[PDB]
């Protein structure tokens, strides 16, 4: 029960290792709202045909069901603010 | 590691 | 949200012939990486099939996978086979796919090469004409 | 033990003979699917290079 | 009078180089009292 | 036979170093054509930065 | 056996001095071939030519 | 032992820091030279070339 990642064009293939860079800034008070948690931890998805950055954040179905659940690393921010692995 | 002296001892827990 | 942890992963009790297709996958991926070099050799070198450090094979066709060019959605539709000689004919299918446009560009490139070269060469035989010529009278 | 590694190489000799028949014969199924596959793949990719 | 050596899935055919690298640290130990 | 086959492979001889010889000295009059557009070049190129 | 070696030296060179003289009125004497020869050799590597 | 490495490893450091320091203030001098003196220096590449 948390909002649906902005993969962004960011694909995350199976069993290696990637990173992800969203331009917005909400995703990185998503994730300081996760480090309290003792077990934190992230989803991966994929997204449908026709992509669109306003229908990502209206209706849920654009992503994919498949979900690929893993915990998160380390974070980084040389020079963007967003660099999770 | 290389293969030059084979033997098969009798019993190893000897 | 409800899940269920989804990892289908049916296998055949007995297992010998069926590695010897992954002698395939892995030889042309070793090719792939010889005539289309993307990735260092030294993550192939680490892993090899000889030591049986591979618990998870899946795994290793996922990983043979990502170095695979498709398009995402070809990634779900290797994601939607559930049988295990099925996805591994995709990530097979979509490897030759790959195969096959990647010898054509080479293929392109030393045909265009080498029509350079057909170019300037009989240039630089008629560049002896006109010389041995010019010094002869 | 000559003999048995003699029939050892007609049995592992026989399986990578069959898995390259069947393997063979598997292509052929891939090679099933048209030339209009392949031209149209050819098609994309002058448009993937025409942007 | 040596401890059986963990092979740990290691084939080593007759008359075959092959290298031999096992996880646990503590082989070492016997590496280097037989130098 | 001896002094045949020698004045034979010097016949030989002459016609290959004398295609060696012309071939070096074919290239060199391309590196003496180009080389000198290239510091053509570079002063094409300090115009163009500065004046 | 010092003055030996300096004798062997000498016969020896007087040896290769020969040797070099020789060769070099046997080259002279074909060098008295004609350079309309090498010319019309020229002429037939013009005639034997890609184009 | 630890002691002793560890005070020669700050003396050290102090001459390493110390000498970048100077070389530093001394650079900052080079530096107060005008940047006319660059340009001035471009100005005479160019006539440098243009013979």
């Amino acid at each position: 029960h948390l909002p649906l990642i902005a993969i962004t064009r960011n694909p995350v293939f199976p069993r290696f290792i990637k990173i992800i860079e969203v331009k917005n800034k909400k995703l990185v008070e998503l994730l300081r709202r996760k480090v309290r948690l003792a077990q934190p931890y992230v989803g991966v998805f994929l997204k449908r045909d026709d992509s669109n950055e306003s229908d990502v954040v209206e209706s849920l179905d654009e992503i994919y069901h498949t979900g690929t659940f893993a915990q998160i690393h380390e974070m980084q921010d040389l020079g963007d603010k967003l660099r999770m692995i | 590691v290389m293969g030059h002296r084979r033997v098969h001892i009798s019993r190893q827990l000897e | 949200m409800v899940e269920v942890e989804n990892v289908v992963h049916e296998d055949f009790q007995v297992t010998e012939e069926v590695k010897a297709l992954t002698a395939e996958i892995v030889k042309t991926i070793r090719d792939i990486i010889a005539l289309n070099p993307l990735y260092r050799e030294s993550v192939l070198q680490m892993m090899q099939a000889g030591q049986r450090v591979v618990d998870n094979p899946i795994y290793l066709s996922d990983m043979g996978a990502a170095l695979t060019g498709a398009e995402s959605h070809e990634l779900q539709d290797v994601l939607e086979e559930t049988n295990i000689p099925k996805r591994l004919y995709k990530a097979l299918s979509l490897l030759k796919k790959e195969f096959e446009l990647s010898k054509l560009q080479q293929r392109l490139g030393r045909e265009v090469e080498e029509k350079i070269k057909q170019t300037h060469r009989k240039y630089l035989l008629q560049e002896q004409l006109k010389i041995i010529k010019k010094e002869l009278g």
